[PDB]
């Protein structure tokens, strides 16, 4: 037998949502989900294209 | 219980005008709730930490806005 | 009145660095580790 | 026995106890006592009386 | 809720003796409670973390000893 | 008694198929008898020595073949 194992973790820039004046709960998870990153990260803007 | 303790807040009754007063109030706020949001400053109050709520009115962590409204209400002036 | 606040005198709150006021802490440093002694 | 680390190394005691300790021959010897000399029995000069 | 998430534990039915068994059980234990006491080893089991209890039987922080007993009960052999 | 001690064998009941099981059994075998014959290998069992038979069923040395048959029977599958 054989195989591989790995561990990493990812996360949110603390100011990424940009709209908030302040975060809730004072200590929050930085792991992306529905409530903290979806459609909200100020560092990235996605535009669809058509007609090409 | 919050199991993180409580913040015990007492508001001391004060006179604003003839027949206008801000009543005293006693509330306990789950530690993480108080920590999350509060507008108590300049209010004529006193506060201490405890392992269990010191007061009959308690805002458990799962309140957020019931608490915010309750904290804004510390400024309400009545008869 | 930028009140830093304090911990809840609750072991979890301390460990997590959570404050009741303005500033969140890194955590409670370390004072080392105590290992149980081995009998002779 | 209970700490698992070591035997008692210090004593905190009232003035009367220290006056007794200071007035007894603490080594292995015949019954003996006299004026206190072994430890300071004073609290004015210090709070450290001496080593028993 | 536990306000710190849960440890979700599932056990599988075990054929221990003639017409005897350890029924599979599904429990959810407040994370810090699980952390304090967990005898689940050698239980023919499976676990995972969650935000909300994944199961109908949940042991919250204030249960302490109901949980310890419930944990021990995971190996009870019945009819 | 065997006057040389006994080997105590516990066979753990196991399920084989729909309505098929090998029944659990507890036997004590005179040390020299056990030493002569033991078909207890791969059997789902555990053993220990003792100064006296640990179980109600004992195979004394002067039985010889009762025990040999008893061993084959430790594999018998019933309803």
């Amino acid at each position: 037998v054989m195989g591989f194992k790995t561990r990493y973790g990812i996360g949110i820039n603390p100011f990424a949502e940009s709209a908030a004046q302040a975060p809730a709960s004072r200590i929050q998870s930085g792991m992306p989900s529905i409530l903290n990153s979806l459609g909200k990260n100020a560092y990235f803007r996605r535009v669809y294209v058509k007609g090409i | 219980a919050s199991a993180r303790g409580y913040v015990n807040i007492k508001t001391f009754e004060q006179k604003l005008d003839g027949n206008k007063k801000i009543e005293g109030k006693e509330v306990s706020v789950a530690f993480p709730l108080y920590s999350d949001v509060h507008k108590i400053s300049g209010a004529h109050y006193q506060t201490f930490p405890s392992e269990k709520a010191a007061y009959s009115t308690v805002y458990e962590e799962n309140q957020r806005t019931e608490w915010i409204a309750a904290n804004e209400d510390l400024w309400k002036v009545t008869g | 009145a930028e009140i830093g606040g304090d911990h809840g005198y609750n072991a979890t709150n301390i460990a997590a660095g959570q404050t009741s006021g303005a500033v969140t802490q890194i955590g409670p440093a370390v004072m080392g580790m105590v290992r149980r002694a081995i009998p002779n | 026995r209970q700490t698992g680390r070591g035997e008692g190394n210090f004593i905190i005691a009232s003035r009367n106890v220290v006056n007794v300790l200071a007035s007894v021959d603490t080594g292995i010897s015949y019954a003996a006592q006299g004026l206190a000399t072994g430890f300071s029995t004073d609290t004015t000069k210090s709070v450290f009386a001496g080593v028993l």
